[PDB]
């Protein structure tokens, strides 16, 4: 198969700690504001060994395409220039992002019918829960 | 390239209202916050607000709540800040700037719009000569008084005398401007060789000359 | 509110010399949201350093920025003439967005005394009805100076207006007009008009005067 338990269109159901997460990420007040207006739909899709996550909103349409284990450059939603590496372990996708000597983790896994994304920075954890569209 | 265009200067009467513009270009307009900064002459920088084109949502200073109101027109690619109930305290330079995400610093700035709030009225200057009552070197001057609009262009001997001139910055005395110019010239030159002060006030289309005649 | 306190409000440095300004914060910010701007001649300020240490496009390499918790700073390794300017730090980690008051950086030069010149009301002005007495204090350094008007041997502060040029681009001095505005009638009351300047160079203040009829 491949990475097939993540594939689909996902819609945000509940967010918690995300603004505080971005405070720890070092994101400025104005950007934190815009970032918390948007409640994007996450759209996942896999071709061969390349996975794609498309956060698609009115304000911003981002899209990362990654080979898995291979380092790629990313511009994050909040306007960071990052180097990311994505790993699959224990049924979970672990994305690490590094920039200006800093590192954060975005772990995406299934619970049951839902997909949970946790972002972690210096012991602030954000938790967003998506369900299927 | 990335550019925000503001008109240079605006004149409004006290009590009235005014709406200022920041026209954007060279980048996708709705992707960046636009901020407004107030600066008075002599004083430092004052933040009024941020607006997100594309949403029109604002963040604002609590000090400017009554005064300022931010809006945008995306079709035009423009930002607007409306001021109201205008007083002398609102005569300042207003900068709009594009904000850069994460970090949230201002990478691009418009030139300011110099707003002037005054009971107004195009008034030309009265030009008076200043002679002594000295040295190898002799300072002279002329007084350019009660001219309102702004600017005036003081030159000496139709530009001939240039270095060793100081045209000072104007003050609003009541509701008119006054400024002075000083030139220094050799005693060998003057009074035998004449010194004239040439003032041009674009707003009234008036160009004036004062021969600095002595008593000294 | 996060208050930013910038130290030396005013600073003089000679080309070549090392320069450090501080921007000091009343509470915790994220280093990524602390920025410096450079303004010249009150035209549009320019981004200089962003995120404490980054350094904007086309900003020279002699500049660097530093920061830690309580304090942030801007350093020039070696002063150049074009670096003379007013530098504001600014913060956008927390609402409200705040600025510091700036530190003006002037060019250092040798001390220079002012040329004092006093000018009686022109007969044109008197004829027209007014009476403005003008005193020039020209080409001096530093910017700090007192100008005192005495009429008939006693200080007049009422109706005095001053005006200062920006640091001269050729010699790095400053100049000033001080203007005394009087009614023609009160001008005709007193006889001796005296402009008195006290400047760091001389101990004795420089006294220029005239008599309404000599």
């Amino acid at each position: 198969s491949m990475c097939d338990a993540f594939v689909g269109t996902w819609k945000l159901v509940s967010s918690e700690n995300f603004d505080d997460y971005m405070k720890e990420v070092g994101v400025g007040f104005a950007t934190r504001k815009v970032a918390g207006m948007a409640k994007p739909n996450m759209i996942i899709s896999v071709n061969g060994d390349l996975v794609t996550i498309r956060s698609e909103s009115t304000f911003k349409n981002t899209e990362i395409s990654f080979k898995l284990g291979v380092e790629f450059d990313e511009i994050t939603a909040d306007d960071r220039k990052v180097k990311s590496i994505i790993t699959l372990d224990g049924g979970a996708l672990v994305q690490v992002q590094k920039w200006d000597g800093k590192s954060t983790t975005i772990k995406r896994k299934r619970d049951g019918d839902k997909l949970v994304v946790e972002c972690v920075m210096k012991g602030v954890t954000s938790t967003r829960v998506y369900e299927r569209a | 390239q990335v550019q925000l265009q503001q008109p240079g200067a605006e004149l409004v009467k006290p009590g009235a209202s005014v709406k200022l513009s920041c026209k954007a270009s060279g980048y996708t307009f709705t992707s960046n916050w636009i901020t407004w900064v107030k600066q008075r002459p002599g004083q430092g920088l004052e933040w009024i607000g941020d607006i997100y084109p594309g949403s029109g949502s604002t963040t604002n200073n609590e000090k400017f709540k009554s005064k300022a109101t931010l809006t945008v027109d995306t079709s035009s690619s423009t930002a607007y800040m409306q001021l109201s109930s205008l007083t002398s305290e609102d005569s300042a330079v207003y900068y709009c700037a594009r904000l850069r995400g994460y970090y949230d610093y201002f990478d691009f700035w418009g030139q300011g719009t110099t707003l002037t709030v005054s009971s107004a009225k195009t008034t030309p200057p009265s030009v008076y000569p200043l002679a002594p009552g000295t040295n190898s070197m002799v300072t002279l001057g002329c007084l350019v008084k009660g001219y309102f609009p702004e600017p005036v262009t003081v030159t000496w001997n139709s530009g001939s005398l240039s270095s060793g001139v100081h045209t000072f910055p104007a003050v609003l005395q009541s509701d008119l401007y006054t400024l002075s110019s000083s030139v220094t010239v050799p005693s060998s030159t003057w009074p035998s060789e004449t010194v004239t002060c040439n003032v041009a006030h674009p707003a009234s289309s008036t160009k004036v000359d004062k021969k600095i005649v002595p008593r000294d | 509110e996060v208050v930013l306190t910038q130290s030396p409000a005013l600073m003089a440095a000679s080309p070549g010399e090392k320069v450090t300004i501080t921007c000091s914060v009343s509470s915790s910010i994220s280093s990524s949201n602390l920025h410096w701007y450079q303004q010249k001649s009150e035209t549009s300020p320019k981004p200089w350093i962003y995120g404490t240490s980054n350094l904007a496009s086309g900003v020279p390499v002699r500049f660097s920025g530093s920061g830690s918790g309580t304090s942030y700073s801007l350093t020039i390794s070696s002063m150049e003439a074009e670096d003379a300017a007013t530098y504001y730090c600014q913060q956008w980690s927390h609402y409200p967005l705040t600025f510091g008051a700036g530190t003006k950086l002037e060019l250092k030069r040798t001390d220079a005394a002012p040329t004092v010149s006093i000018f009686p009301p022109s007969s044109e002005q008197l004829t027209s009805g007014g009476a403005s007495v003008v005193c020039f204090l020209n080409n001096f350094y530093p910017k700090d100076i007192n100008v005192k008007w005495k009429i008939d041997g006693s200080e007049r502060q009422n109706g005095v207006l001053n005006s200062w040029t920006d640091q001269d681009s050729k010699d790095s001095t400053y100049s000033m007009s001080s203007t005394l505005t009087l009614t023609k009638d009160e001008y005709e009351r007193h006889n001796s008009y005296t402009c008195e300047a006290t400047h760091k160079t001389s101990t004795s203040p420089i006294v220029k005067s005239f008599n309404r009829n000599e």
